[PDB]
């Protein structure tokens, strides 16, 4: 991570091992659930990408989904190469403008990134953007490893409401779908995958029911 | 490729 | 979180793996009781929206719970656009007046929350107002798991008085009625929902007993 | 409507 | 609680979730005994009403303990409201006189409770005086829930001396009787209740044995 | 009476 | 316990309820061993009399050794009032000069306490003597909990020797007797309370055989 | 007699 | 490890407990894992070689792999030695220039370390040298411990896909060999030891096809 | 230990409660085993010796270990007050110079420790000498109590190699012999305390195996 | 003899 | 040979 030091100037630190041991707990329990891709996030934030590469070099197993994330790391890269071309030669040996490798931390150092981010022009946070690059290959993980349909969820008639529910929510947070279509899926699709009369009992309400009147509605129906 | 595959991620 | 620095300046902070981990626990144990409410508050107290959205990102159950927050959150804010309308063109780049969307986080960002909390002028506790909004949602959501009504408790021949107590101000502390309504219900509802002759020897007490006089006057009676 | 149906709380 | 910053100002922090969690514990474990009175104030020591609030709304359970805790709240205030009247017309808008809501922090707020501790003149202890009236609320709970009596204990002839003495010393503590009655109670009382000749045996010292000098002659008896 | 019963205790 | 602030002043602050909770665990695990006695310093080094009282007003149970401990404190205290005499009348309105019950914290508060300790003259360790007169008492307890003898201690023919010096030296550290009493002890009573020839393997060594010298010899014999 | 008999250790 | 004082000074620390604890735990569980060389670094990053030695000689257990760790110190040393060869005689008593011992700690102090990080020129990272030549031993024992082999992995009818790539990409990491060949392997050879016709699902996929293309072409297959 | 603070002074703190429940924790689990005398460093790092007493005051069992300890500091000491004899009267009342007694923190203070460390001349590093006495004490106690022999090792027909070797290199690090001799014992009587045809694959390889050789030779040989 | 068998180690 | 053959590892 990063801390400050009297004048202006700031530092390096270490990534905290309980920080570290957190994250493998989270994705080693939750078998790269959604629930990682945030539980990532606060355990990271204030940090460095060096930092964020140990910690994803400690996990040792889930592997596979590792690589997933890497294919995807390499191709924000070069996109944001292609968007900020190296400018060309630089005046006495100021710090590089960053590119692809130097977000991540490979081509790179800790300093440099820490120099990077409190550039007194340009201050650029290379922390934050190979986290967001992460979290793309996570919910791409997430969906490899979980992909149940909102649509194949269906309720039985000695099994509740709140907990049908409850399986479809969960499923459309991980889906990446537009949000106009996860509005009607919740509005309809729900009312539809029920018991054959149970859909009736929900109809109950007049029309575009919230979820606080479909949920007591059919409390014990 | 940042990342080659198999590679451990950070610095060569 | 937030932080301070030489100068009167103000920072952002990450908000502790301990706090994150702990809110969930609440959640998940106590399967959205009351308790639910508070611990939330004094877990997130010094803190900004950003840091009790991914609290709230974190959990990966009870999901359907959440959208009734979520549903909340939307009114709330949206009295608030009304009652704090856009006030028009700002001179230079000031910061916006904060919307609903800004109280929330997610048409803002933390260094623009904390800014707000210290503005020169005008500071506003963006963070409080969200927890406050949140906290409306949980509380809607501890009834519908727990629906269970104080009128249906009654006390068992075998089963002892203290307890039957316990369930009944238990409840009573869920609901959301008026105060003269509950100061009614615990000096008359109790009294009359217990065994054939128990409530007569409640009544043994002159009139009005206080809680004290009960749980004595009817130890192993 | 802040929050759509769905949408992890926070930033979009 | 409360932290110091420069310049001789001070602030108000959240409280420890550990402490929180503590508390709770404390309370659930022993069941409201008497440890649960002092356990509660090295928690709460350095901290200001809001937060001891909070660590009792968090305890789920045992809630007419709390309706105890709330009659004697009420009372001790009503207490101080008499003895500390309003004193009238305030000038300019100086923080008003604390009062009997004020010291519980329910018509007030902690940066006005902190104010009020460090006030140039007449600083006010409001912290420390809500944990007194809540500790007598918490002894009157320990001993609704035990009300075993110091005389009804009695030693057993094949159970030993030191666990009679140890379950006397402590109903003692609980009880809030006067001081030279526990001295009477601890020279006499305790000889009295136990096996047919084991009074004998404690009695062979010459008289007003000390604890050290009886714990020993009957090891063993 | 500052604390009605069955009030969560602190502010209203 | 106390802390430092800018310009040389002293202040107050809680103590830890990790210390506290150790502090009770000691005592219950080992039901007062004498490992409690220096746990309990290690624990509390650094603090002031009123954290000490609280620590001991934490534990619910052994609460006759406590009273065995309140026996020593009110002596040594009585001692300190000869030897420390109330000196007259105090010019202005200075501290008292310390007394008996200053000591412990009972007819004082933690900022006397605090303040005598660093009186610009005669500071004085209030917090060191009330510890001292404290593990006096914890070790009449100690003793009083478990009255094996040295002497009593006998080795058995298929039980080893080192577990036998084991029970031996612990048993020893315990007794509050001369030190060349014990010297004598090691050196004779352990070869002594041996089997009918483990007595002689022992003495195999010339004369005043050092432990290591012992523990060797008869390793398997 | 500082601390009499059952009376918990500190101020009175 | 280190830390700083006023005037630009730095000093020694020590390493904690909970960290040298952390990697004896990574090293018992993982049985020298993989995971280990990444483990090591981020429980010693800031810190000192002498630090690094404590960590390593508390492990009491898999010492073989410990000797051959030695056997690798004692060379990179002697090429360190080789290419930075003791320069003659040094003005004064100016500290010496680091050797192959002092990297370690061995021939050298803590003091002497940190000083030679911030020597004002030529500032030399002896603790990030000294624990990359611990990497490349702990490698070579991770190695040496699991010598399984990415060919000898086979599929199982009855065993799904997912796994057997976990089992591929976690034991290539492993290996030492060159990116290109890692690279024709998970190109190649993952499609080839598959079930007999599970190969020709996988080849569906035009050509090259991305693991996230394999992962769901075969599931459930 | 010791801190510093404003002007250049330095001043005594307590010993974490955590880092005496960590060394107790590694002498019970590890039963004195040659891991302890480096945990003890560790968690004693920037001590002082009163500290390092009361940690071993705390170990309430393994007494017999710590009398053999205590023989060791006594000798120690002797040759230490022969080396430094008493100077003779020193100036004024300046801090006498130190003896056997003051480094182990019996006929002194920490004030007086700290005092020493920091002295402006001749700064003695009283807390380090009485680790290092310590250290040679443990030492002893670890060979007494696991006094199996390396020679005395044998390998056997159906157990494998790695393990043998593990018993071996862990054996002779408890050793305090010669390191030439554990040089020819790690290159000869490993080969020979094989089985009767196991000697010949460990000798298949030309002369003096380097480990990784022999580790890997003889793998399900 | 700085520490006498049984004694407690530390300050006497 | 910077650690000898079985040698805890560090100052001599
Ligand atoms: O270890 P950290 O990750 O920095 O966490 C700290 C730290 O925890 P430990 O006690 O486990 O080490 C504090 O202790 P120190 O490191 O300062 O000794 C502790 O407070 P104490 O010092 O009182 O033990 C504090 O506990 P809390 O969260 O209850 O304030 C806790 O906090 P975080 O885990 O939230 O960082
Ligand atoms: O980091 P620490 O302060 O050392 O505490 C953690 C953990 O608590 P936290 O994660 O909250 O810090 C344990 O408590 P639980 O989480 O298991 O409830 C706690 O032990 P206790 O349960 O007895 O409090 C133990 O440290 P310590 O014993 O010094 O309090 C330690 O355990 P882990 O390292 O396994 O997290």
């Amino acid at each position: 991570p990063v801390q400050q030091t009297g004048g202006g100037n700031y530092i390096h630190v270490p990534l905290s091992p309980r920080t570290l041991n957190a994250w493998v707990k989270l994705v080693e329990d939750k078998k790269f659930g959604a629930e990682v891709v945030p539980g990532f996030q606060a355990l990271s934030e204030g940090c460095t990408p060096y930092d964020i590469n140990q910690m994803l070099n400690c996990v040792g197993d889930h592997q596979a989904a590792m690589q997933i994330i890497r294919e995807i790391i390499n191709d924000e890269a070069a996109d944001w190469d292609a968007q900020h071309p190296i400018p060309g030669p630089l005046p006495a040996g100021q710090l590089r403008d960053p590119r692809g490798s130097d977000i991540a931390g490979t081509t790179s150092t800790v300093e440099e990134q820490i120099q990077w981010m409190y550039r007194p022009q340009n201050p650029v946070p290379v922390g934050n953007i190979y986290r967001r690059w992460i979290q793309i290959g996570l919910q791409k993980c997430v969906r490899m490893y979980n992909p149940t349909n909102i649509l194949d969820v269906k309720q039985g008639p000695k099994e509740p409401f709140q907990s049908y529910v409850d399986r479809f929510y969960k499923s459309l947070r991980a889906e990446q779908t537009d949000p106009a279509v996860k509005n009607w899926m919740t509005q309809t699709l729900l009312i539809q995958n029920a018991n054959p009369d149970c859909k009736l009992v929900l109809k109950g309400l007049g029309m575009n029911p919230t979820l606080e009147e479909m949920l007591t509605a059919c409390q014990g129906v | 490729p940042v990342l080659f595959p198999g590679q451990p991620f950070g610095q060569p």
